[PDB]
């Protein structure tokens, strides 16, 4: 069991400066020794063996080198501390004692397992103790994918390793939209390649003008030419110079660790494309290939220590209906304020296969049924994804109610069918769950064996049942006109569009034609009757030979509506062939969340994701963090922890950097815990006093300086600029942290790294929002609509704990109004925004900054409408000095639809319509109607329609993010909001009227209302 | 039989207000809706099926051969695998009865608050239990180490102790015995801290189930207080 707090001892957040430590010596002598809380094990051992010569049996003490410290951690394990640099407080001790022993066993294995356990947040030994055969079979077998990935890493010994660690950060397509192509000079771009010439860094430039579509090797060649111009060489001599030394060098981004290792167009690289769009000049750095491969570890992979006639008929042979016995329940916490019954039912994912059957009403105090329930369904008609959802409910007849639920996969991971006696510990009911069963609920028995444990007996047949192999299903499978107008219209309707029974059977009938229009496969699968081996067998054979569809559409087949294994296998194969690494990073959140839905531990999706994580560290990093940030939840803990064990046992030497990140986050969690709990009611001056005091201590400085930012491990975090670090005003007690950028030329990118660490709020909302904002900006730019967004980084690292990128030199409109000053006027006056933008952008800069403002503002307005985001006043919208607008605080989904009662959204007043209308076109008291506002409107309209054109994508995104128990993402009814904002039922040209009407209404409502500054109440 | 009779017909009420109007209901509970037109929502197989009614030339039907020219004859035809319809969802289900709809909502919110003032003290208790479970596990292993430490003593020492006795040095062995005695003392002290933590374990295991019982008593009420406070459409800012 993982430890509950990030304290240094059990129930103490911080060790007092001086602690008494009971040292158990290797001669059986106990010696209490006063240690400093920050003291290393080295010095503690030294001062122990010094003051231990005072105690008897002192001659037996060997050299202190030949001994190692051992103790009990807060996880309740024996940690043998092999690293003796570690400080006392960083030991995570249960209580302050230290046993001194001599080393035993293999040291390498002990160390590696301890590092894996630290990374996870759970000691690895707990997995060894687990007895479920599926768990150990997964642990053993998944190493196949691990070995394959490490083999691909060492396939090209020098280069492939570099590709694994520093994969090319590129866009999906090299095709450069034309409004971007125009931004550069006649099809080419200005670039600056730098060279570091000596150690105590001197620097020399090479300003090149290069075709925008050149590969890195070609850029290096042009730089070599630049240098070998002053050189005295023949024409064929220059030729031989370049030819031989083209590929003896490599390019890096000045100021971060992103390298141009692959043969891509320079514009396809995200950094250079960014430079083009933003008009900034790319600053690269030349570097000898040897000078990089030297800094690679050569990390290998070695197998762990856990890598160590029966009568069977097929399921197609059994003739009977499914029947299961309900024996008894250990206990129920009933008040006897009323009779209970066991409601059961067989389900194929969300929907039940047959009709739900119940047990009899029995005494509440004495719980026994012992009754053989029959289910109205045929046994061979069972699909592969069949499973049993059941629950214990109560009565007053008058008022039903559920108490403890449970789900079980009706087949094994081996394909065997359940039979005989079984005990299932039940799970509790979520806070606001009033359903009689838990269908979407996780499958399997409760690890907590103390909660209610139901016992039952499934039907035992003559032999051991199994689900038939695919060939038998194909054997079974082997037994017009023109209605195509519809097929090319129902395949274009969003996933949540109703599927009528007429259309269901119309699709199932003309199914062998559907292959022509492959993207209709989702809808088609929903129109199948899954409790029929007949239709299931036919559909299987259609699935196997189905045309690969675009990856964005195949993701749909991985959400909850499609639980059949062949469907998911098809989607996984689609991803394996057609999905780019770029978008795999882009959609990783949904891909990780979707692992939960799969029936069994070992499957095709987990293997695919683990392989791609062990093949690309930019995937593997966020793969790791997304899995670790869900280890707090017990329902997923085991699956995600086993997967994390698999990854950490193969990622190689990045594991140590991950450990550094974990260590740092742990210290931050603990510090904020103190600020929130113990020092709750202290003034801010004293909390900041404590903050400075505690950060300056060496355990913190060492632990939280020099590591990779989890927000983007391409950024190194250097030394803390403490004078900038501060506690934020927010009640939840955040931490504003500032690092130097250690990069050799941090001058050419990030001067300062600034991150917010907040311990309090759930960030999954913000994360999903920003990811969607990012997707939208991508869509608009591919369609030649230059709307510059700012989807700042955000990463949840644990239960309501995460990180937030800071945007340099940005301010809230609240600020700009106040920050701009009073200037003699108690009131900001609302105009001020325009004059603050004018005071920071003068001359010709003014017009371009205004363009930036309007282009950003339009996109953010459209996105704030399409997505259910309200609460948009002068404290959520921010402006940079160059004039880029961007929104923050994406806390609520789908317009608080879950929240409150549901009778609003008829009227929404936007406060700052005038304040922006002044910037979007200067002056002119009538800026209700100017040419520039007309251009603003056209932009917003085009953006709205552009998202509407791709709507299915966002529907699928939200539908995949239903695995996460998010506040405003629980049922499809939630997701149905964007169907209304986009008006997918209304025709393309009716939806533009929808949008324009809503916008006009909000604008005028804003013209009238009053803001009441601080509390933002109204006056009308 | 008319355009709107108020027996099984609603307007364009969303799909969110259908599933819950026939959730966990028998094979039958049905209603008529509108489409992007008419719609028929039906229940069978433990599932919710959706059938469209094509209305062209003022006529209605399902299959290809049209067999009706009105809305309400269609229902009674099949009413008495096209399985029949059973139970309809009535429209009139319970002078200016609006003020009374405070007293029935004031229960829910307060009964929600009192449930929230319980689920919190359920979660807080729940995790607090697991904490103590692990701490006992910690103490156990800690004890083992000290018991192993004692084995190290009564083995390395019993060669010096049984060497000074044959040499004459009692108050040297008295130091070794003072040490061993303090070692055993720090064993019994840990055992007692662990026994007290098991006492708190069972205290919290009883308090936990009391919280669970109270929740099991409260829960049936909140669901029934959900259907009593339904709103009336078309009216603004009722409190
Ligand atoms: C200049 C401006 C105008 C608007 C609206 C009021 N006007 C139009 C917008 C587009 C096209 C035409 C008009 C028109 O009325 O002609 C803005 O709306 C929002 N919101 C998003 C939509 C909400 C309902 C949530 C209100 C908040 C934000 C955040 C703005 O920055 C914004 C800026
Ligand atoms: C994106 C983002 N950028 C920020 N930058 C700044 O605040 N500043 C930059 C230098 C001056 C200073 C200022 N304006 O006071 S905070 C933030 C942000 C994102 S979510 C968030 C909540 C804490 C409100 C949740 N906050």
């Amino acid at each position: 069991p993982p430890r509950p707090s990030s304290g240094e001892l059990w129930g103490i957040h911080l060790m007092p400066p001086r602690i008494l430590v009971e040292c158990l010596l290797p001669n059986g002598m106990i010696v209490t020794l006063e240690c400093l809380r920050e003291a290393t094990l080295i010095t503690i051992k030294h001062e122990l063996f010094k003051e231990a010569r005072k105690y008897p049996l002192h001659q037996l003490l060997q050299d202190e080198s030949s001994y190692i410290f051992v103790s009990v951690t807060q996880e309740a394990e024996r940690e043998e501390f092999f690293d003796e640099t570690r400080r006392l407080c960083d030991l995570r001790l249960f209580q302050p004692f230290l046993k001194v022993i001599e080393p035993v066993g293999n040291r390498e294995e002990k160390i590696l397992n301890r590092e894996i356990g630290f990374a996870i947040g759970m000691p690895v030994c707990e997995f060894d103790m687990v007895k479920d055969p599926e768990v150990q079979d997964f642990r053993r077998n998944i190493l196949n994918v691990c070995k394959e990935a490490v083999d691909l890493r060492d396939l090209n010994s020098p280069h492939s390793r570099a590709m694994y660690v520093y994969p090319p950060n590129v866009e999906s397509s090299p095709e450069l939209p034309k409004h971007i192509y125009n931004k550069l000079d006649k099809g080419q771009i200005i670039v600056v390649i730098w060279v570091i010439v000596s150690p105590n860094n001197d620097k020399q430039k090479y300003t090149l003008k290069i075709n925008h579509d050149c590969v890195p090797e070609q850029v290096i060649a042009e730089a070599i030419r630049k240098k070998t111009r002053s050189m005295l060489l023949s024409s064929e001599q220059l030729k031989l110079c370049v030819l031989e030394y083209q590929g003896k060098y490599i390019l890096k981004v000045c100021g971060c660790d992103e390298y141009f290792l692959e043969k891509y167009p320079l514009s396809q690289y995200k950094y250079i494309r960014s430079c083009i769009m933003l008009g900034r000049m790319p600053n690269l750095m030349l570097m000898a290939k040897e000078s990089l491969y030297s800094q690679l570890p050569m990390d290998c992979f070695t197998m762990p220590s856990y890598s160590r006639e029966t009568s069977t008929k097929s399921l197609w042979v059994i003739n009977s209906a499914l029947r299961i016995k309900i024996l008894c329940a250990t206990y129920v916490n009933v008040n006897i304020r009323d009779k209970i019954y066991v409601r059961t039912g067989i389900y194929h994912g969300g929907e039940p296969l047959c009709d739900n059957v119940n047990t009899q009403r029995v005494p509440c105090s004495n719980p026994r049924w012992n009754e053989w329930l029959n289910y109205d369904i045929y046994i061979p008609d069972l699909p592969r994804a069949a499973r049993l959802c059941l629950s214990i409910c109560s009565v007053k007849k008058e008022e039903h109610c559920p108490l403890a639920w449970g789900n079980i996969n009706l087949f094994d991971y081996t394909d065997t069918l359940v039979s005989g006696k079984m005990a299932l510990n039940l799970w509790p009911v979520p806070h606001g769950l009033e359903d009689l069963l838990n269908p979407i609920g996780v499958t399997g028995s409760n690890p907590n064996k103390e909660t209610p444990c139901l016992e039952l007996e499934f039907d035992w047949f003559s032999s051991v049942v199994k689900f038939p192999d695919m060939s038998v299903i194909e054997e079974h499978a082997n037994w017009r006109e023109n209605d195509k107008e519809q097929l090319k219209a129902i395949s274009t309707r969003d996933p949540l569009s109703e599927i009528t029974e007429q259309e269901k059977d119309f699709l199932w009938s003309h199914r062998h034609y559907c292959v022509t229009i492959p993207e209709i496969l989702p809808k088609l699968l929903l129109s199948v009757k899954w409790n029929s081996r007949d239709e299931v067998a036919q559909m299987y054979c259609l699935v196997k030979d189905w045309p690969p569809i675009k990856p964005e559409q195949a993701m749909e087949l991985l959400d909850c509506n499609y639980p059949d294994p062949m469907v998911r296998g098809f989607a996984v194969r689609c991803l394996e062939k057609y999905l780019t690494d770029d978008k795999l990073s882009q959609y990783l959140i949904q891909l990780v969340q979707v692992l939960k839905y799969e029936q069994y531990l070992d499957n095709l999706l987990v293997r695919f994701l683990l392989k791609k994580a062990l093949t690309n560290q930019r995937i593997g990093h966020f793969f790791f963090w997304h899995l670790k940030s869900e280890m707090h939840n017990k329902t997923v803990s085991q699956r995600f922890g086993l997967l994390l064990e698999s990854y950490c046992r193969a990622c190689g030497m990045y594991l140590k950097h991950l450990n550094r990140q974990v260590e740092a986050m742990e210290k931050l969690i603990n510090l904020t815990d103190i600020l929130k709990q113990e020092k709750k009611d202290e003034t801010q001056k004293v909390q900041m006093k404590f903050l400075v005091e505690q950060m300056r201590r060496p355990d913190f400085m060492d632990a939280l300086q020099g590591f990779l930012s989890p927000l983007n491990p391409a950024h190194q975090l250097g030394n803390l600029r403490l004078e900038e670090c501060r506690i934020m005003s927010s009640a939840k007690r955040p931490l504003w942290l500032n690092w130097e950028n250690p990069d050799i030329m941090s001058e050419l990118l990030f001067q300062n790294n600034e991150i917010i660490f907040k311990n309090g709020d759930d960030l999954r909302q913000d994360m999903l929002t920003l990811q969607i904002i990012r997707i939208m900006e991508n869509i608009w730019q591919n369609q030649g609509l230059d709307l510059r967004m700012l989807p700042y980084g955000c990463l949840s690292i644990g239960d309501c704990v995460g990180l937030i990128e800071v945007v340099r030199n940005s301010h809230t409109i609240m600020q700009i109004q106040c920050k701009g000053g009073l200037k003699g006027a108690l009131q900001f006056n609302s105009h001020t925004l325009h004059q603050w933008l004018k005071d920071k952008n003068k001359g010709e800069i003014y017009d371009a900054a205004i363009d930036l403002f309007t282009r950003s503002c339009a996109g953010y307005c459209v996105a704030t409408f399409i997505l259910g985001i309200g609460d948009r006043h002068n404290s959520n919208i921010m402006v940079k000095d160059d004039g880029q607008l961007f929104h923050i605080d994406f806390g609520h989904f789908l317009d608080h639809k879950k929240k409150k009662f549901g009778y609003k959204r008829e009227r929404v007043p936007f406060v700052l319509t005038q304040d922006f209308l002044i910037v979007i076109s200067k002056g002119a008291q009538e800026c209700t109607k100017t040419r520039e506002f007309e251009r603003f409107q056209e932009m917003c309209y085009k953006a709205y329609l552009a998202i509407r054109q791709h709507a299915n994508l966002f529907i699928n995104l939200f539908s995949m993010m239903l695995g996460s128990g998010m506040p405003e993402l629980q049922s499809f009814d939630d997701i149905a909001y964007i169907r209304k904002t986009l008006a997918l039922d209304k025709t393309e040209q009716e939806a533009l009227e929808y949008f324009m009407k809503q916008m006009n209404d909000a604008r005028h409502g804003g013209w009238t209302t009053k803001m009441d500054w601080i509390f933002h109440t109204i006056k009308q | 039989m008319s355009l709107q009779d108020a027996e099984w017909y609603w307007g364009d009420i969303s799909r969110e207000e259908v599933n819950e109007k026939l959730r966990d209901t028998a094979d039958g509970t049905f209603l008529v809706r509108d489409a992007s037109d008419y719609t028929l929502t039906l229940r069978k197989g433990g599932n919710n099926k959706l059938i469209k009614i094509f209305h062209r030339d003022g006529k209605y039907g399902f299959s290809d051969p049209l067999t009706f020219s009105s809305v309400v004859e269609l229902i009674n035809h099949y009413r008495n695998l096209d399985v029949k319809l059973l139970y309809p969802v009535s429209k009139y289900q319970q002078e200016a009865v609006g003020k009374k709809l405070h007293e029935y909502n004031t229960q829910f919110q307060e009964k929600s608050r009192e449930y929230d003032r319980l689920y919190e003290e359920y979660t807080r208790t729940s995790q607090e239990i697991q904490m103590k479970r692990t701490a006992i596990e910690a103490f156990n292993e800690t004890i083992k180490i000290f018991e192993e430490q004692c084995q190290t003593q009564e083995r390395y020492s019993k060669e010096y102790i049984e060497k000074f006795k044959r040499e004459g040095n009692e108050k040297e062995i008295q130091r070794i015995m003072h040490n061993y005695d303090k070692l055993k003392s720090r064993i019994s002290e840990i055992i007692d801290s662990r026994r007290r933590l098991e006492e708190d374990l069972k205290k919290q295991a009883a308090e936990y189930r009391e919280i669970d019982k109270r929740m099991n008593s409260i829960k049936p009420d909140l669901i029934q207080l959900r259907k009593t406070r339904d709103q009336y459409l078309m009216w603004l800012t009722q409190k």
